[PDB]
């Protein structure tokens, strides 16, 4: 058969990805222009949302030195690839796991629906991509919104997930933090509960 | 805004790295146990961020330099070159390529980092570039030392440089190691064996590049990395 | 006093490097152009200085403390340790072993030397010790990094440290030069190659030897030196 | 036939031999105790001499970064290789060319007469070893002295010297530097003059 | 008392059987599944009993006798000695060897052993001894039978002898397995095959040893053990 | 790099160990002198205790063949390597669980303070190696106690322990038995509670 | 390492040379433009002089068959490579020895000063190769002038020449010829006066 160059296989972010991809949390000055976690700014149109989460070992432990990359569409249903920090919305961001309490946090706004490649639309979600020491390739996943049961069920992604019960773990539950709207949304990556991730 | 245009290549993962590789001992506890979904590609997967427009200093790319407290930093200085390419052969020009790594001692500039060994006052560990219209990347820095590390009771890792390309997509996106020509530790290391295929372990080596180097000054390394395939759609939705 | 007592097996001057090397261009006009005169072993050859009264600082073999300004040294942390026999096998006690070498970064600490990578204000580059009564020897120290020169437009001499070793007499004094397990440069350069037998250059390869480290803390090599073998007079003036 | 373990290879000792083995030459602190070129307290028997010398390269140009390591009999005639610098004499001792005049200089006694092999006499003779940049294995020659010509006319080692005009690059020319006996020994590496070397 | 003096090798744990062999079906419920815990050598592990003073009997390493109720044991007499070695070669003297096995028809002295080849009532099945100053150690017994066991349907061990060597501390003491010379059982028993590495398995076969056999009386079989390399402390806490 | 010998490979004990090493526990008569589980004679100096224990698998089940070695400091934290059935004490035992209840003893002295190789102390502690049928190489822990709890949150080693909750698995719990101190120290080889086991 | 395509290898330029280089020199008829020792019509401006040499073997014997390639700057100091004979100035030329008394002439313009990559200014030369029956690979030298002694002295490419005794071999000599300024360039192959040869 065809065989093309292979690519280049993957390797942990390890213990200290900090240093290159989140300065402050390794306890370093940061550059004039970081990525980070804020993908909109206060005028940006669309429901304005704080994103939250911890993530989870196979022996229900904290996985504080994790590294998250996130990928969303804006309000309207559209990816916007051209990164900038003037701008008012960016699709892209970072963000990771403090080192005390195992949070991360991400402020965005609530992103609008896009189809798929058959033209199915798909439930609002944001892609996630996890990286940390112990983590040979990164694990993907989709972040869902529990105020959108209708879609969700709709959604032709999640119907890929054979079982009902797995489902549920990709789906994050809205709070309010300090009076703003706020989506919690947990990772467990072995074991009980264990998060759905993809392969793509 | 971003278009859905293209598919990229399926991974292979056997040839990289699987999940559970127990010997690298953290790996235990943080793979899953489920097999993975597969899903389609969509515009989610085949978009991703462009970075022509993120700011660089003037020294992003240039650890000699881009944390200077009122010296150069000790160690063997080199340049790390090489070109972004996809499976098909195709460059990758205008994408994110970052790194980061410790000092000539294995000493990484992180408050977790106790290892012994002291920091380089004249040396922070991070560079970023992006890849020119051919696809090419450089960087001028240190060679990192070894570093021990708590998983087995005598484990070092060899001298890498942590890498991170963004490429087309997301689907597309990376973060591997490169280690160095010859480094006899190579052979030995959980993490470099996480990979199963010797083949694979071959493409993550840099190779001493003399042709790059500046006379009375500076070696330098070549590391050519390879992105997933990029093709058009054909036949869809019919 | 001294006495002729033992002889010395006769040098292969194959084995060695060879006094005209071109390659090696400063050894073009300080190499004999006449044939060395054979002469007989007697006292004055066959004796040589005993260290054992030699007063060694606390230090003297570990480079990590013997030029402290007020920090460690910046750099690989190394024990390098070994045994010194003659070519019977025998060890070769309470003999003097002397090195030396440049920082992590190739500078050495000489008013000659100018290249342009910094000083290391912890390291100075000089160590000593005596084989113990089995002929082992230890330094610790930082790994040397490669060092440009002027010889062709861009030649670069492996990582290396200088030895000096006395032996029992003056006919096996020696000095040569350590390079490191791996290290591409060394098929490369003009110096390791004034030897003319691939053979004879991997006898200064240092081996890594990983149950000589201390984990956490430093990594180890290993070189064994072969000194000329001795032995007893046999018949002679009869 | 019978093969030994093979002895490792010389190589240079390189234009930064100092670093090692002259500390203060490189521009460096000495140690407590350094090995170096007074052989002889000033209460040594024997008649006490400075020796000096110029090395020069196949060009005629001096060789300013030489290395020697010397060894000779004490004034008696007898070896001394306890090493220790509270003696009156040491037989052995080193020095080094200056980097501006490319002198080196010892400070020593005259060594007395010894026998070889066979109970043959040598002339008085100062064992030397030359070093340097540029030469990959060291080079063995003697210094014999011009006020001891019937000596040197009967020695067994000057006379496996096939040439009588060689021989008389050995011998060292008899001087006074400011009051003191001193005698000259120039070592020619290559070409016209070219000093005796040495294979033992 | 005991001291901190000694550091030894670390172990290779691909060298040695894994925890986990699942064809060797017992250890699928008795392997660990988190990672062990990597510490440091400390006095708790450099350290170990010395038998030099426990009372042995007369008979204790004499297989032949050490049972007696009125004669001989049935089955192959053989002599079964070797030397214990650590890694870097250095003998192992007076250290505790202790051997015990199956009778000639495979069935153990054991209450929980209900295989139906008979006991042997002159048998037992248990040996000790020290090694001498040179590391040497020798029993005398009965060649074990093969022992059918409820693993897979049809299994069945290769005649072998348990040992357990004390060493220097408790970081060397062993358990192992001896099996025999040509032995066609040996590729195919799952307990063997939990070691992965062939050149491993072959370390654990005691070969024939007609030089020390008693003639007309019993064979004799080689069987050196290696302990982990002990080597004095260096550079540590400094 | 420098390969020195292999070392022997290890093999299970196997179900019939105590042939060899618990010759009572076989069904078998003993020797004049054995290796057993009485560290201490009523003379010895310290806090005279009782050790007991069980051994799960990783379905839950008891481990009825194990066998077990202890290494432990005496009352003063010096390691007696002398071993002598005459001694008031030892520092090395044996002992093995009964087939019926499952269950292992142990006759000794609380063991005095030891400190590492740095020199942090550590608190008190037995050093424990498990042999059994199922067990391909013998797994090593520690047995601290559990009225150490200051001593035990200071231990260096305990503190390379990375999750708290596992360092609990190594603290044996304080009773009375038959009016005299005891604990309680149960080995989960496996699954929930999984004991922790040290390479060195 | 990284090895790229090898370079094709040099072979000697050979005795029969002018056929292809030196038209006229050979005995043949010229082609309408060719590549020649005139570097300066009479209207380029600086400092028109001419320049001979003679080129000598190892035996002290004219090599009579020697082809020469210079390239210099301009009298600004600037580089020409727009080669074009209707320039008032080429900064290449062609010249060669004749074979009767294997002299080589060139009209030129003196050349102005040109900075090394460092930035630090060279003293005015002429770079020059060497082709001829008997040499293999052809060889690099430069001609600097007796009239900038100096510049010469502080050029940081004759200070890259160890001995100043071998700085001498590149300064051409200072005379009068017809009336004009000219400068002869000697070059000694091998032995006594050894002309310096470079690799770059
Ligand atoms: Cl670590
Ligand atoms: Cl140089
Ligand atoms: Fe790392
Ligand atoms: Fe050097
Ligand atoms: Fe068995
Ligand atoms: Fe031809």
């Amino acid at each position: 058969p065809i065989e093309l160059l292979p690519e280049t296989p993957s390797q942990t972010a390890g213990p200290y990805v900090h240093i290159g991809l989140a300065l402050e949390a390794a306890g370093n000055p940061t550059r004039d222009q970081e990525i980070w976690n804020r993908l909109a700014k206060p005028d940006a149109p669309g429901e304005h949302i704080l994103l939250l989460g911890q993530v989870y070992d196979g022996n229900g432990h904290l996985v504080r030195d994790s590294f998250l990359e996130v990928w969303q569409a804006d309000a309207n249903g559209e990816y916007q690839d051209a990164y900038n920090l003037e701008n008012a919305f960016n699709s892209f961001g970072r963000t990771a796991t403090t080192f005390d309490a195992g949070e991360w946090t991400l402020h965005t706004v609530k992103p609008g629906v896009v189809n798929n490649a058959a033209g199915v639309p798909m439930a609002p979600h944001i892609n996630i991509s996890l990286f940390a020491r112990g983590i040979n390739i990164h694990l993907h996943t989709r972040l869902y919104f529990d105020d959108e049961a209708q879609a969700n069920a709709k959604c032709p992604v999640l119907n890929l997930i054979e079982q009902p019960q797995r489902r549920e773990t990709l789906i994050a539950k809205r709070c309010e933090v300090d009076g703003k709207t706020a989506y919690r949304f947990d990772i467990r990556i072995q074991g009980e509960g264990e998060t759905v991730f993809f392969d793509f | 805004p971003a278009q859905d245009n293209s598919r990229f290549v399926i991974r292979d993962r056997n040839w990289h790295p699987k999940a559970l590789t127990p010997d690298y001992k953290t790996s235990i506890a943080r793979s899953p146990r489920q097999a993975l979904v597969s899903i389609p590609q969509s515009i989610s997967e085949t978009t991703g961020p462009n970075f022509s427009h993120l700011g660089f200093g003037a020294h992003d790319h240039d650890l000699l330099l881009n944390f200077n407290n009122g010296g150069l930093p000790i160690g063997e200085r080199i340049i790390v070159a090489g070109r972004v390419v996809d499976q098909y052969g195709k460059p990758v020009p205008n994408t994110l390529v970052e790194m980061w790594q410790a000092n000539a001692g294995g000493r990484y500039r992180h408050k977790n980092d106790r290892y012994l060994a002291p920091l380089d006052p004249n040396f922070g560990g991070v560079g970023r570039c992006l890849t020119d219209s051919d696809g090419y990347y450089s960087f001028r820095t240190i060679k990192p030392g070894p570093h021990p590390w708590r998983n087995g009771p005598n484990d070092w890792r060899p001298a890498h440089i942590y890498f991170g390309i963004s490429g087309p997509s997301i689907a597309t996106k990376l973060i591997t190691q490169l280690y160095f020509e010859g480094d006899p530790l190579i052979p030995m290391c959980p993490i470099v064996k996480s990979i199963a295929n010797p083949e694979a372990v071959q493409q993550l080596i840099a190779k001493l590049d003399m042709n790059n180097a500046n006379p009375m000054d500076c070696l330098a390394y070549r590391f050519d990395i390879v992105l997933r395939g990029q093709r058009k759609t054909h036949f869809e939705n019919c």
